[PDB]
């Protein structure tokens, strides 16, 4: 017979316009509503310049994924 | 003497480096003739030696009245030139040795190393060589780029784990590896950055899930982090760190729930296991296949276990997403006086036989519903030599610290990334014709890709400067314009 | 603590505070001795992680979760004490065998105040500079005895250059005659 | 009889 002293386990957590200002993705913004090209993080989202700005200048965080905001600087 | 060498030596070097039909000026000629003979130079008394001395004081004059000018500039980008055609000589040459990375940082050492003897310790040709270097990388097929990518992760992962897992050969080849990292960070800002981390992505999964994240990872990744343009592994490794939190708050809201116990039964009155660790991934960053999950988890594990993870996921639920289970692990296990280290599946077959003395194969086949080739894989250690299984498909104990884990299988390249890369490429080039001579801002067109796929967005970036470098599309700045 | 007061940083400062204290109050020998222990557990974890392969991550990652509660000595004068005994131990440890020694040093680089430890790899960078510069004069050498001329199998030896600031070294481990105990060649 | 392969020494400045 076996038996057993430890173990680990693994799992996923399993489960889109700009979310922030919930116009639609490609559109303009609510606030300005047409100035406000797209933004892109390293974390993988799209949103509005203006919206972010304006977030930003209020809290250091991505509002979408809990982590420092990282304004995505490659292929530029 | 201002005069005298503005007048003199400049339309020198102006001519004497400026390429010929075939493309080959004086001095590139010279230079190449340095570096092929520079192996054979190093007799004292020899022809090759008097070779060498001839052309480094003439490169030591020629550059002796520098410290942009034109003399710099033009031996500046015939340096450039000569190391791309070295460089390239060599990728199309050996691209398939089993030796490809350690060569090419060996023939990146020798290059600088030629540079500094020759020009002197300067900073542009520093990023001569580095430009030379990438342009020659990028003047290659697909194919080509996708098996060079795929070497390097296979180096990195191959020399961590000797020198963990080695002693004194390992301390040895460490250093080596710090050494040849320099090298390899010319990709970043290139278009194989993308592949090059979905390769090492692959590989860093299985690292961790075999041994915990250790210096040697963070190491690595504050030497070559900037490489990766999405940032994937720095992700996994955080992810481990914030598991061990979430261990740490699970444990208080334990307590918590039995204190509230205590009280309620306190106003009524008044009126020897095994340790388990759960880690949670995100899918954002780990490439856990569809194939490793756990579907009916009472049925195919013991009873204690599956209480546990129940509560586990209970708090989970709490807290706050659902916790789809994987059997990607590590277990301890004792049989005898040896302990064994072993996966989940090994764990998992081992106390299926706490009970029944013969193992027939279909009857695990039929219970798991799992690939049979995994099984196969966590058998063959088990079933090889120093294995507590033997295989007759029947399974029967054979009758020191034991390490019985599937060893990694590297990807062969025979195919997939160029079709993506195709469609991608298609799909942009119609997005951009259809815009016409308005085009749009980058991030807008990726975007709009994006919205058509229905990928991530640094894999469109990838295909835009493939694009861009074939000369099919150009810059204006922010938006870009078709030709 | 944490299970008494929920997380919150004021009872981790009383936490430090209070083990800091708890030193403070001790005579002069047994200082010495709790600082010869703290170095010679360093030592000890680091070397066995590199030697031994099999369990060699679990000390890593033990040596790891154990290296915070050390950072206690910062802000007294056992951080003196202590920078001495890790220097003579660290001596060792770089000459037999790294890059584990300034991953330690990224966390433990707060506690020792006069930070030598650091000078020493920084002094291991200059003499690998040192040995790039030699060839390049070596090479230069040959260029002027060519010139000068036509104007009508063997052992590796690296070597490494210490400074005196920031590196002990007894003065009996000299070596005073080279030829009275080395061949010829690498004298030359 | 017995042979050097590589050889690394050290110096002390004073």
């Amino acid at each position: 017979r076996f038996e057993v002293k430890k173990w680990n386990a693994v799992a996923l957590w399993a489960w889109d316009n700009c979310a922030i200002c919930r116009n639609h993705i490609m559109d303009l913004c609510i606030e300005c509503q047409e100035e406000c090209t797209v933004a892109w993080g390293v974390c993988n989202h799209a949103f509005h310049f203006h919206c972010i700005s304006r977030w930003l200048k209020t809290r250091q965080v991505c509002p979408l994924d809990n982590r420092e905001w990282e304004f995505q600087k490659y292929g530029h | 003497g201002k005069t005298c060498w503005e007048a003199l030596v400049s339309p020198l070097v102006q001519n004497i480096t400026s390429p010929d039909a075939e493309g080959v000026s004086a001095l590139g000629w010279l230079l190449d003739q340095y570096l092929e003979q520079r192996e054979t130079s190093r007799n004292p008394l020899s022809r090759a030696a008097s070779f060498a001395s001839r052309v480094r004081r003439l490169c030591h004059l020629l550059v002796h009245v520098e410290p942009p000018s034109s003399s710099l500039r033009n031996i500046t980008q015939c340096w450039l030139s000569v190391v791309q055609e070295q460089v390239s000589r060599f990728l199309a040459a050996a691209w398939r040795a089993p030796d490809f990375v350690p060569r090419y940082c060996k023939l990146y050492e020798h290059l600088q190393r030629a540079g500094s003897e020759l020009f002197g310790p300067r900073a542009a040709f520093m990023l001569a060589l580095r430009s030379g270097f990438s342009g020659a990388l990028l003047q290659q097929s697909f194919l080509t780029a996708a098996h060079m990518s795929e070497q390097f992760a296979r180096y990195i992962d191959q020399q961590i784990q000797g020198g963990l897992i080695g002693g004194a050969p390992g301390v040895e080849m460490l250093g080596q590896l710090q050494r040849h990292l320099e090298p390899i960070m010319v990709l970043s800002g290139l278009e194989l950055a993308t592949t090059f981390e979905h390769f090492y992505q692959h590989y860093m999964a299985d690292r961790l899930l075999s041994f915990g994240s250790s210096w040697l990872e963070g190491a690595v990744l504050e030497q070559i982090g900037l490489c990766f343009p999405n940032r994937l592994p720095q992700l996994m490794l955080q992810s481990l760190s914030t598991s061990e939190e979430l261990q740490r708050q699970f444990h208080l809201f334990q307590l918590q729930r039995l204190d509230k116990l205590f009280l309620e039964q306190e106003d009524e009155e008044e009126k020897p296991s095994p340790a388990i660790s759960i880690l949670v991934l995100s899918p954002r960053c780990w490439p856990v296949s569809p194939l490793c999950y756990l579907y009916h988890p009472r049925k195919c594990l013991p009873t204690e276990f599956c209480d546990a993870l129940d509560r586990f996921s209970s708090f989970y639920s709490q807290s706050q997403r659902r916790l789809q289970w994987t059997w990607l692990g590590r277990a301890e296990l004792q049989f005898g006086k040896q302990i064994l280290h072993v996966s989940t599946v090994q764990m998992w077959l081992l106390l299926k036989f706490n009970q029944t003395e013969e193992v027939s194969v279909e009857t695990l086949l039929k219970d798991s519903d799992l690939s049979p080739e995994l099984l196969l894989q966590a058998l063959v250690p088990l079933t090889s030599g120093n294995g507590p299984l033997t295989l007759h498909g029947v399974l029967r104990l054979h009758e020191e610290a034991l390490w019985l884990i599937p060893p990694q299988a590297y990807l062969n390249v025979e195919r997939t990334l160029e079709q993506k890369r195709n469609l991608l490429s298609c799909l942009l080039v119609r997005i951009l014709k259809a815009h016409g001579e308005k085009g749009l801002h980058i991030d807008q067109l990726v975007c709009l890709v994006l919205e058509a796929w229905q990928c991530t967005s640094t894999d469109v970036l990838s295909c835009i400067l493939h694009l861009l470098g074939q000369g099919y599309v150009k810059r204006r700045p922010q938006i870009l314009m078709y030709a």
